[PDB]
């Protein structure tokens, strides 16, 4: 009677046990990610080349990858990105250009930069729309940062040959304002990785696990107390 | 005769006290990880089990410390049996060296394939995999040379490579996994910290501080021919402070500096003090 | 030929600890030679 | 109840000073980091600057920067914008807004369409 | 024209609100106080019971 | 035109101010001096359910205080037996985010949301063997925060777009919605007889609305930031609510004000979850600092703390007998405190 019922439970229990540790095996080797911008950033190209939540699901060298991009949802970000804590890496797409969205996006940063949830998280930066910026740097981005002027190309960088000057010196001036507030409170708990996209691109995708592999074996290096 | 006599009692001495101190460090290693539930994870595991081989090969080199001469030519079961123990403990800590380097090394340098790593993998490699190689040493030791408590070097004699040889090949891999892991570790303090100095600083703290854990110190002084009197002293001093104070190296750094660990003692201190309650009305 | 391993350097530190042993209990054992010689 | 107040603004000249004013009513004032932010017409919202708890950290957007002055006083409860050498591109509504959680350094929801915890806002047109 | 009729529902919403029927603060705590002392006995968190009838011990 | 109205809003506001100012004779901290102190409350964790992975961000307990829901960030809603600690179901979902997870009345059905903005109700007759989705419900344009059951056949949830909607499960459609609220609504809170339901937002406003007539009658504004959780009192009358100002606060539903403010001048942390005991003198509380709070309801002392879990804690569940009290954190983890 009773002793039968217990070896039943029992016997559903070690089913449901075998059952989560298949699980584990296969949810423990998967790497989760962020993909997060605005509307006009160029996510969209994003998850198309590379419900209220979007799944994508893609491999490289055998390893898998999922990437959550938001769907329809509210402007208010404060209370569903509590819940991406457990990823690996925030995929941040800003675009490189009327309003403000250069300061709005170095807020959003700024936000998930120093949120008390996202310590723990790195965040992989992508700087999309570079050709309109080429354009663009032909015939307001001086007059939206006054710090443009007093500013200089920085040595320490391998640009591309063949470019304008003008042009990488606005890429490096946006990548450095991203890092002067990255660079404020990291403390070597997260880093930044930034990186210079265009829309139509293939290359994304192997910066990504590169930079997946750097956290990861930050992560490591950190948990041994080495690094 | 032998010209040096008493260097060899002044170096059972600093064995002795070496050893105890080890003992006095890895009891306490081992309470603080059975103790914490908290950091259950697969490196404190491996490092357990590490402490649990020192533990045994302390234990079993006590025991094998009481013997006189005259165990030593009258040939007993109980005197062989002990040195074959301490040979498996032995040979057990080197695998259990090798399974620290192992997976050290895939965490670092081929990150994906952390996952493949199981618990009974590791625990086949370190405990279940130097059964036959003491055994085929036992069978290979009775048969050729059975006196001396199967532990009196001979002229002639080479079946003690069966159970060296392995260890040799533990500490050579070891030592290639130890030049990546220090080859990345530079590769990621290049692009971390500004000041050079100090991440030369923390990379000559890693290096030192990883060779008491992979076995790499019984490579630091390795061959010394025994026809200089000037260096055999440096030889056996030299060996003596490496082998009797490693798990206490290993203990102190994995058990007593580590963040997490002292975390977890306040954290549980903080709740025997609120079981206690001390501080609350 | 003699190999002096630091691996098998502990069984090293005792054999000839046990020699120096033998040595002295022979040196006693010369001593009760000289007792034998006192009986003779 | 938390409830903003927002005081000054008026036809104003390009190249005068204008003083705005935020008094804050249910809540403690000296926790939240406080923001002024912008609204033109025919254009969505902008953030223009903030001040931390304390006083100390102050930032800017590099289109304001040198021009305008933000300053709190947590003993008469009270946040103050000073606007001197304005420009006839600054015609816009401005809203003084609270950061959600205390003891933060993040703002998420500041410049967003549907924010509760700012006022009403004030006309200021060059 | 869209919050016009936002700021209408409000203040219907609030004339709705304004007009109900209050009881006073000593009445409704004496109730509260009453219910959580008559009720006091046979709550196992309040006051703990032996390990015969625990069904967790 | 916009003047006016919210002139004629201010007006009314202040005639609200008056007449609770009007009703507020004394405190609640002053008329109980004559009841005794509880003191200190001394609680162990008595069972320990371990089988998630990632962190568990909901649970619900059953009617007969036996069975337990508890959902997880990998895509797991694990059916529990707190009394032998044998896992009795797991169900596998489709999305890995979920945010809230219900238990009904009867213990037929288990319903479960999250960021796909979509209601999943699952069965347990398992008349093949197995559970299957039984019904799914999409018409929210928010993430789901909370849902409850009335009985087997309708639902009150609350969405991430400032909407709490009552569905029929049969016909899969809603029967009425409720569209009051500014901010995003945390969680609801039904009544012992399933009559009312109060709703906190993220704009420190927790309205009382309708099931049947479908319109907001009471709200109530006393907090500074959001409210994360709510919980109605046993007997019918009262509710409390907890926010990330580190207070908890104890409202009346007759005098339309809150009655009492649980704070302290060390807690700084939010907070996630609150519940109440059988007799309602103790008020639980969830905190971020890794522990529980167990607040005396009628002296605002802070009786006891639940201090087990390591990562911040997600929710906290008390039974209908007042048995035992479980609580999920973020280390997925699920302990019974006794
Ligand atoms: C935790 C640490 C401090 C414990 C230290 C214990 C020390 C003081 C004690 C314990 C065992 C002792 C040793 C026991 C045996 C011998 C062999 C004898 O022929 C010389 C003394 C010597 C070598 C003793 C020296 C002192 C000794 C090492
Ligand atoms: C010397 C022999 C006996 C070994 C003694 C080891 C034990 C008893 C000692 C040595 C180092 C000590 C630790 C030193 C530092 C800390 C950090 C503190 O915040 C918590 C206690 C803790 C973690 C101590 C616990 C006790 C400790 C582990
Ligand atoms: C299981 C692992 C640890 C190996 C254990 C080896 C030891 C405990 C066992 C295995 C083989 C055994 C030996 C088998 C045969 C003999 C010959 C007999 O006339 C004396 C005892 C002696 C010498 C035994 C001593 C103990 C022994 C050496
Ligand atoms: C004389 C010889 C035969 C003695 C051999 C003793 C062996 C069989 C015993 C002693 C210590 C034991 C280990 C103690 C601890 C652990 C860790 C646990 O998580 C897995 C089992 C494992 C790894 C045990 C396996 C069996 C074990 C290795
Ligand atoms: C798996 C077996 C583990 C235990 C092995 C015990 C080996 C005992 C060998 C014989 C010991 C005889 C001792 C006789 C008394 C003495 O002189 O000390
Ligand atoms: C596995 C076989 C080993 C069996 C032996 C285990 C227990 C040995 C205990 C020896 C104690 C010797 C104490 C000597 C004290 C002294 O120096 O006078
Ligand atoms: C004298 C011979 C003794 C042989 C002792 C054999 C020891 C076997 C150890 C088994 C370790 C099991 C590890 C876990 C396996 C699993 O997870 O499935
Ligand atoms: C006979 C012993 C052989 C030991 C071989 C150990 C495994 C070697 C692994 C080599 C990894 C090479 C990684 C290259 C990284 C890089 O610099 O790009
Ligand atoms: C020929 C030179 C050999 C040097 C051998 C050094 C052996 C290791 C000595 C340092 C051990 C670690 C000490 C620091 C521990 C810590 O606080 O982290």
């Amino acid at each position: 009677d009773q002793r039968n019922e217990e070896k039943a439970q029992r016997e559903a229990n070690k089913k449901i046990e075998k059952q989560l540790q298949k699980d584990k095996q296969v949810y423990r080797a998967t790497h989760r990610l962020l993909l997060l911008g605005a509307g006009e950033s160029g996510k969209s190209t994003i998850v198309k080349q590379m419900t209220g939540i979007f799944e994508t699901k893609f491999q490289v060298d055998k390893v898998n990858f999922h990437m959550f991009d938001v769907g329809a949802q509210r402007d208010e970000r404060r209370k569903w990105i509590q819940c991406f804590n457990d990823v690996t890496a925030i995929i941040f797409v800003v675009a490189s250009s009327q309003t403000n969205r250069l300061q709005e996006a170095l807020n959003l940063f700024k936000s998930i930069w120093n949120n008390r949830w996202l310590r723990t998280i790195s965040v992989i930066l992508f700087l999309n729309k570079q050709d309109l910026l080429a354009e663009k740097v032909l015939a307001k981005i001086e007059d939206y940062f006054p710090e443009f002027a007093r500013y200089t190309t920085p040595e320490d960088a391998t640009p591309e040959p063949g470019e304008d000057p003008r042009v990488t010196r606005a890429k490096y001036f946006i990548r450095d304002e991203f890092l002067r507030i990255s660079t404020a409170s990291g403390d070597g708990r997260h880093y930044c990785y930034p990186h210079f996209t265009c829309s139509v691109d293939t290359e994304n995708i192997r910066r990504v696990f590169n930079d997946c592999r750097d956290i990861i074996q930050r992560m490591h290096l950190r948990q041994y107390e080495l690094l | 005769q032998r010209k040096y006599d008493l260097h060899y009692r002044i170096a059972l001495v600093v064995n002795y006290l070496g050893h105890c101190v080890s003992v006095a460090a890895l009891v306490a290693a081992f309470l603080l990880f059975l103790a914490l539930r908290s950091i259950r994870c697969l490196r404190n595991v491996i490092h357990w089990n590490l402490i649990t081989t020192f533990i045994l090969r302390n234990v079993m080199w006590f025991l094998l410390q009481l013997v006189d001469h005259e165990v030593h030519e009258s040939n007993e079961v109980w005197c062989r049996c002990i040195t074959t123990i301490f040979n498996y403990f032995v040979v057990t800590n080197f695998f259990w060296m090798f399974v620290e380097g192992c997976y050290l090394h895939t965490a670092i340098v081929m990150t994906y394939s952390t996952e493949r790593l199981r618990k009974c993998l590791f625990l086949f490699i370190g405990w279940c995999i130097p059964f036959p190689i003491i055994v085929a040493w036992a069978i290979g030791k009775l048969y050729y040379e059975n006196e001396q408590c199967w532990f009196g070097k001979e002229p002639g004699d080479l079946v003690d490579y069966i159970y060296q040889g392995p260890i040799i090949l533990v500490l050579l891999i070891n030592f290639v996994f130890l030049f990546n892991i220090v080859r990345i570790l530079m590769t990621k303090l290049r692009a971390s910290t500004t000041s050079e100095t100090i991440q030369y600083r923390k990379a000559v703290k890693a290096t030192l501080v990883l060779l008491p854990l992979l076995g790499i110190t019984y490579m630091l002084f390795f061959v010394n021919p025994g026809e200089d009197d000037l260096s055999q002293i440096m030889f056996i001093y030299f060996n003596s402070f490496l082998q009797s104070f490693q798990g206490f190296f290993v203990s102190v750094f994995y058990c007593f500096f580590n963040g997490e660990v002292r975390s977890a003692v306040r954290k549980r201190w903080h709740r025997w003090q609120d079981h206690h309650s001390l501080r609350v009305p | 030929d003699n190999p002096s391993l630091s691996i098998d350097l502990t069984f090293h530190l005792l054999r000839t600890l046990l020699e120096l042993a033998r040595t002295q209990s022979q040196r006693e054992r010369a001593e009760q030679n000289r007792i034998i010689f006192d009986s003779v | 109840q938390v409830q903003l107040q927002e005081s000054g603004g008026g036809l104003v000249q390009p190249g005068g000073s204008l003083r705005l004013s935020c008094a804050a009513s249910g809540f403690t004032f000296s926790n939240y980091k406080m923001n002024w932010v912008r609204q033109a017409p025919g254009k969505g919202l902008e953030w223009v600057s903030d001040i931390s708890q304390s006083g100390a950290s102050i930032s800017y957007t590099g289109s304001v920067k040198g021009r305008f002055t933000i300053s709190r006083d947590n003993a008469k409860n009270t946040l103050y914008l000073q606007m001197n050498s304005l420009k006839p591109e600054d015609t816009a509504v401005y809203y003084c807004a609270r950061c959600p959680a205390p003891f933060t350094r993040d703002c998420f929801d500041v410049t967003s369409t549907t924010y509760a915890y700012r006022g009403q806002g004030t006309q200021v047109t060059v | 024209t869209a919050s016009i009729a936002q700021a209408r529902k409000l203040v219907e919403q609030l004339k709705m609100e304004a007009n109900i029927d209050r009881i006073k603060v000593s009445k409704a705590a004496a109730d509260l106080m009453a219910y959580c002392e008559a009720h006091a006995k046979e709550d196992p968190l309040l006051t703990p019971v032996p390990a015969s009838e625990n069904p967790f011990r | 035109e916009l003047d006016q109205l919210r002139q004629e809003a201010e007006q009314l506001k202040n005639q609200i101010r008056d007449a609770r100012k009007a009703c507020a004779d004394a405190t609640l901290s002053q008329i109980t001096n004559n009841i005794d102190p509880v003191g200190r409350i001394q609680m162990r964790t008595r069972r320990t359910l371990r089988g998630h992975l990632a962190k568990i961000y909901a649970m619900h307990w059953g009617t007969d205080s036996r069975l337990l829901v508890s959902a997880s960030q990998d895509g797991k809603l694990i059916i529990w037996d707190s009394y032998t600690t044998n896992k009795v179901h797991a169900i596998p979902l489709r999305s890995s985010w979920v945010m809230t997870c219900a238990y009904a009345p009867s213990g037929n059905y288990v319903a479960c949301g999250g960021l796909d903005n979509i209601c999943s109700i699952y069965n347990l007759k398992t008349r093949e063997g197995n559970v299957r989705v039984s019904r799914e419900l999409a018409g929210h344009t928010g993430y789901l925060s909370c849902c409850r059951f009335l009985d087997d056949n309708q639902i009150v949830t609350s969405s991430g777009d400032t909407t709490c909607a009552l569905w029929d499960i049969e016909t899969g459609q809603q029967t009425t919605t409720f569209t009051g609220h500014t901010g995003d609504v945390m969680s609801l809170s039904l009544a012992p007889d399933t009559r009312l339901f109060v709703s906190g937002a993220c704009d420190a406003s927790a309205k009382l609305w309708d099931v049947r007539e479908g319109m907001c009658r009471q709200t109530f504004t006393g907090h500074e930031s959001d409210i994360n959780a709510i919980c109605f009192f046993p007997n019918g009358n009262a509710f409390a609510t907890g926010s990330d100002d580190a207070t908890c606060r104890l409202f009346d539903l007759r005098a339309d004000q809150e009655l009492m403010t649980y704070s302290h001048d060390n807690i700084i942390c939010g907070i996630t979850s609150v519940s109440f005991s059988k007799s309602g003198r103790l008020l639980l509380a969830g905190y971020d600092d890794f522990n529980c709070n167990v607040w005396d309801a009628l002296k605002a002392d802070r009786a006891g703390v639940l201090a087990g879990h390591d990562n911040r804690v997600s929710c906290l569940g008390v039974t209908d007998d007042g048995m035992a009290v479980a609580t999920g954190s973020w280390d997925s983890f699920l302990k019974i405190w006794n």
